[PDB]
């Protein structure tokens, strides 16, 4: 079908940064203090976008 | 005299080995690094930074 | 502190991604697209062209402009459209001389 | 007891083998199924069985030795269609003295569930 | 150094040799395809229904191989001077 | 001439393997992760790629070094240098004298030797 | 740079032996499609004549591969100048 | 001594049947893969499931390498004088 | 540009060899033929008598092409100039 | 005696061919592992997990041969004229 | 056009060492033939002298090619100038 | 008589292709080790661990020669002129 | 047209060389007989009397193809010029 | 007649690249006798030891065949003016 | 016509590559000997005494042919000029 083909031609522009979007997020995952991330998935809760609050 | 034969044998061979495996890898990966230069689109850490390493 | 939620907020913006860009394809195809909307997306659009310039910087190599661009490079194909004509005028009469030749050769001894 | 016969077809766990007059010599296991024989008249007659070794000599006398031998008139998919289920829920019950079981089951009534359709 | 262009048109067809002795090459493949769809039938026939479908995947593409090796060869002198 | 000798069980093989696969449990029990903040790109097809998910083991060993985590990054800047010098190379414009003049590693120059 | 055109007509020949070399390449493919059928039919007599339409076919296609390598052989020459 | 460059235009076509020779030789290992395939399930039926993964894995990489076969030969004549 | 034709006479017979290097490329499947037949009746002598006609008929196919081969050979000779 | 250096560019492309020639042939023993390992679990399906290394093992080992010989025809061509 | 008649002399004895390459193909059929006739004979002594004609038979015709390949070599020279 | 000494310059890059199409013919018998180690421990798993030994020996010879077939072909490009 | 005579002498080793790639081709199929012999006798030791009249049979007569194409490229040299 | 000699330094090499092509087939012989290594330990761990000199002796005298054929690559190339 | 003899000298040197090339080719041939001779004995352990005079027999005759396909490549290259 149509999405196959737009999944098949898209797939190698897609997948090109995926690697250090994986990485980045599993090094974050790893290395930062596991109560940082609890206080994003809470801002997260309060629909808030944590990056701007840590940047305020 | 066998044995001679033997160790001559085996230490041209490693040196054999090492060479030709490092030389074929340089190359490949210098290959790589031309289509990517050539390709800016491409020229992105694609496997990873630390995946192609540790592999 | 900030290295520390600098770094944990990675996922969130990566997960977020796709989700941001759904809602844009869905907000525009079904036009329920609003002010405040469209003022995010147009300050996307100048970071975007911001990036797009320096992007250029970055591919040519050069901080000013291109190179190997002007009429000193674009005269080049007219000066090799002269030179092979030229060369095909030469070549035309220098093959002919040899053609002479060889025919007198081959109807003198064959 | 030594009855003339055509040929005789059988299971195994390689797969299916067929045995004719002067086959070469050659033994191994039965596995867990159906067996097919046909007489010199034309005519067939199956049995289950339960496993086994079968000889086949040169000159032509086939000896098989099995646990068990009912021909498939006195089966029916009825009663086996109910053990299907009991023996998946043994197969996917999370036990080793289970699990086997279900499989062991399910490995009989397959080649009965695929012979009776 | 002197440069003597030449244009060899015999060896337009030399080629077209290399690539028919390429073209039988993937029968030993389509031979063995169908040769195991027998043999895979003859040790279990009831299951012989739905290896039909791996056994045409293996020849299509074996055969594609070998006709696409034919078709340089036969690109190669209809067109070519 | 005939020794008679009785098996040896430390000549035997029933070790190697097994300690071998509790070196690697040990290393892939630290890929253990919990699932706030767990994000992963996977394939376009919806399936997880191979190195995506073995990052979090090689960072979280990172996490547990103490210099290499340090130093092992100050070879990466060189990388971007590379990077834009390339760029600025594929370019670059040159005199037309000096590169007929003294070609840089071009063949049959007799100054070189061949 | 100097252009001479030449026509080798010695290489009209030369492609013919050696697509006459790969025309024997498909014949252990035959063979292995005959004792495929061979020993599926030992395997199991009663098979035999619902394995035989793959029999045929598993030929007949190798062997066309065998026609093509030798068609061009024998068209390279009665044709060719 | 004397230096006579030579520009062999008939090279240009003649290396496609040298590559085109190569294109059949995988496609015996990618038949080999599925009767191979066929065979282990008519072996076990209830584990076809678990290698159909790693039977349509270098069925499609095996042709990766003829791909690649391929690819020299088309890439030398369309781009090449 | 310049035509110079030629015909070299010594390519009347290479090719005749390079045809004849593959003469024996179908005895092989000559002989897996009557491996075939021969293991199948070991196996089955019964069955002995209904793949005779096999057997002749997978020698005869396979023998055909090394035949084909053989005759471009001869007739590259006795017929040329 | 007298010397004449000749560089025949023309042959900057016949060994590539060759060298496409020799990508093929590790491709069988590419799938000879997964044709191993599908047997493998197919005689043993408990040691399908004990046996999946070596597989992926062996598969890269002949891939690689594959594609060192690759490296020769692409070194071959895009850097000596 | 210009016209050359060349006569290679040289050529009368390179196809000579193509033929004696293709001699020694048939042997593994050669060998396979008597290797089928004793497995038979191991698995079934008495159809040991039934099967003994077809061992001969197979054995002559695989030769017989080869004998033909043979037979162009020594026709190559002792006639031919 | 006379003497015309030549030095042909594509000798050089032709030898490269002609061994670039032997270095994939050991990958072949490469993978035969690993199969078999597979199979044999498939027939025996806890004999797995002595045989492991004979299975990487079996893979350091066989790739040897495919290095040593590798090696020429490197020996002869970045040396000779 | 004109007519040039060339007597390429150094044809007559370069033969010499073509026939001797094809001395090793049957010593497969030589010590294939053997090997059979071996398995027949492990099969039933008893037989193993009357199997080695056609062993040897089968032996030497592969063999002896190996001797017509030795013999060719040593009759090649000591008396052609 | 007129006497044109020649000398082809070309030629060192060519033959340097066809052994070296010719150096990887005893590599399957290796895993050959490795592999049946492999098989006779697992169907008898008992004769694990009787057969090791068999082990060694069948990889030494066919590495040696692989080294003969190496060492007139090299000693075609290093030795020959 | 006119006759224009060459002497091409560096023909002294081709062959003895493609010598080289077929003293491989027996080694598969060696190799299967003892691999015969291994699951032989692993068929039957006691056997292993009776069959290893039948063993190096097929040893050294398979080994013979590669030493004279040996022969030629020394014999063609330290006397002739
Ligand atoms: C190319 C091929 C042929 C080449 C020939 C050359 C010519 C072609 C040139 C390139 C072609 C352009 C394609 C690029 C556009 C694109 O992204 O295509 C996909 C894009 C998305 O298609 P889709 O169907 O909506 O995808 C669905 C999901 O996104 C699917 O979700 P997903 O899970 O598959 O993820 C998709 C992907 C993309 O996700 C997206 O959806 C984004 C979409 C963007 C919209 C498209 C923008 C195009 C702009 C044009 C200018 O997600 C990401 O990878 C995220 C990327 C984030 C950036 C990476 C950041 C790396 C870190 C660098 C900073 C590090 C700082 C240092 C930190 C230090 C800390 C210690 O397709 C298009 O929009 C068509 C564009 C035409
Ligand atoms: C520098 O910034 C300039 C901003 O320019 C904004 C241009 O105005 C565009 C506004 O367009 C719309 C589109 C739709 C609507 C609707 C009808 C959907 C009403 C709404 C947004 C109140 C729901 C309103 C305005
Ligand atoms: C989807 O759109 C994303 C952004 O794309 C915007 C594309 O804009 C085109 C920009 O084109 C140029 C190119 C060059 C330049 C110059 C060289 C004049 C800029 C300069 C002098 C700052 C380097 C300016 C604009
Ligand atoms: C596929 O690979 C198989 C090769 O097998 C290698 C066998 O050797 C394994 C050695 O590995 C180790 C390393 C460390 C150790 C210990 C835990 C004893 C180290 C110590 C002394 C620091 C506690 C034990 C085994
Ligand atoms: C000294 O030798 C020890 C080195 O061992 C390294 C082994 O490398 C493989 C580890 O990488 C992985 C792979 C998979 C995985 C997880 C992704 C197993 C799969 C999971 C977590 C989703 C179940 C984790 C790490
Ligand atoms: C311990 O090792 C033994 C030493 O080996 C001696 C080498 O072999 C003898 C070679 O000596 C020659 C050299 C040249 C010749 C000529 C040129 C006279 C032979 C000829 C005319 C046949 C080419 C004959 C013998």
């Amino acid at each position: 079908s149509l999405a196959k083909v737009w999944m098949y031609a898209s797939w190698i522009p897609r997948g090109i940064p995926k690697a250090m979007a994986n990485e980045l997020s599993s090094a974050a995952a790893a290395l930062a203090h596991p109560e940082a991330i609890a206080r994003v998935a809470q801002l997260e809760s309060q629909g808030k976008n944590p990056y701007r609050v840590a940047r305020a | 005299m066998n044995w001679l034969y033997q160790m001559i044998y085996y230490g041209v061979r490693m040196w054999l080995v090492f060479v030709l495996h490092s030389f074929s890898l340089g190359s490949f990966g210098e290959l790589i690094t031309v289509i990517t230069d050539n390709n800016l689109i491409f020229n992105v850490f694609y496997i990873g930074l630390l995946g192609l390493g540790f592999i | 502190e900030f290295w520390q939620m600098y770094l944990a907020c990675w996922p969130y913006r990566f997960r977020n991604t796709v989700v941001e860009w759904e809602t844009c394809k869905a907000k525009v195809l079904k036009g329920s697209v609003d002010l405040q909307d469209i003022v995010d997306l147009l300050y996307l659009l100048a970071w975007a062209y911001l990036f797009w310039i320096l992007g250029e910087i970055y591919g040519r190599g050069s901080l000013y402009g291109y190179r190997f661009d002007g009429e000193i490079h674009r005269q080049e194909a007219q000066n090799v459209i002269l030179y092979k004509e030229k060369e095909a005028q030469e070549m035309a009469v220098v093959m002919e001389k040899l053609e002479k030749e060889i025919q007198e050769w081959l109807k003198t001894m064959e | 007891k030594q009855e003339p016969v055509a040929a005789i077809t059988i299971r195994t766990n390689e797969g299916e083998m067929g045995v004719l007059a002067g086959h070469e010599y050659t033994v191994q296991q039965l596995a867990p199924g159906i067996l097919e024989v046909e007489y010199e008249g034309g005519k067939k007659d199956q049995y289950v069985i339960s496993g086994g070794f079968a000889h086949v000599n040169d000159t032509g006398v086939v000896d098989i030795n099995t646990v068990e031998a009912v021909p498939l008139e006195e089966i029916d998919h009825e009663k086996l269609a109910k053990a299907l289920e009991e023996a998946r829920a043994k197969s996917q019950s999370p036990d080793e003295a289970v699990r086997i079981q279900g499989e062991i089951a399910l490995e009989i009534f397959e080649p009965l569930e695929a012979a009776l359709h | 150094a002197i440069a003597y262009e030449v244009t060899v048109n015999g060896a337009n067809l030399i080629g077209a040799g290399m690539a028919a002795s390429g073209v039988g090459v993937p029968a030993i493949g389509v031979a063995m395809c169908f040769s195991s769809y027998m043999l895979a039938a003859a040790r279990q026939p009831n299951m012989s229904a739905k290896l039909l479908p791996y056994c045409i995947l293996g020849f299509a593409l074996s055969e594609a191989l070998a006709l696409f090796t034919l078709l340089i060869a036969l690109l190669e002198l209809f067109v070519f001077s | 001439a005939a020794p008679a000798e009785k098996p040896d069980p430390a000549l035997d093989a029933t070790k190697a393997l097994p300690k071998a696969l509790e070196e690697v449990e040990f290393f892939q029990s630290y890929a253990v992760r919990r699932k706030t903040g767990f994000h992963l790109f996977n394939r376009a097809t919806g399936s997880p790629t191979i190195v995506g998910p073995m990052f979090y083991n090689l960072y979280n060993f990172v996490r547990i070094g103490r210099v290499s985590k340090y130093v092992c990054w100050l070879s990466l800047p060189l990388v971007f240098q590379r990077m834009w010098m390339k760029n600025r190379a594929t370019g670059m414009e040159y005199d037309i004298d000096l590169e007929n003049y003294a070609p840089f590693e071009a063949k049959k120059n007799p100054m070189h030797g061949h």
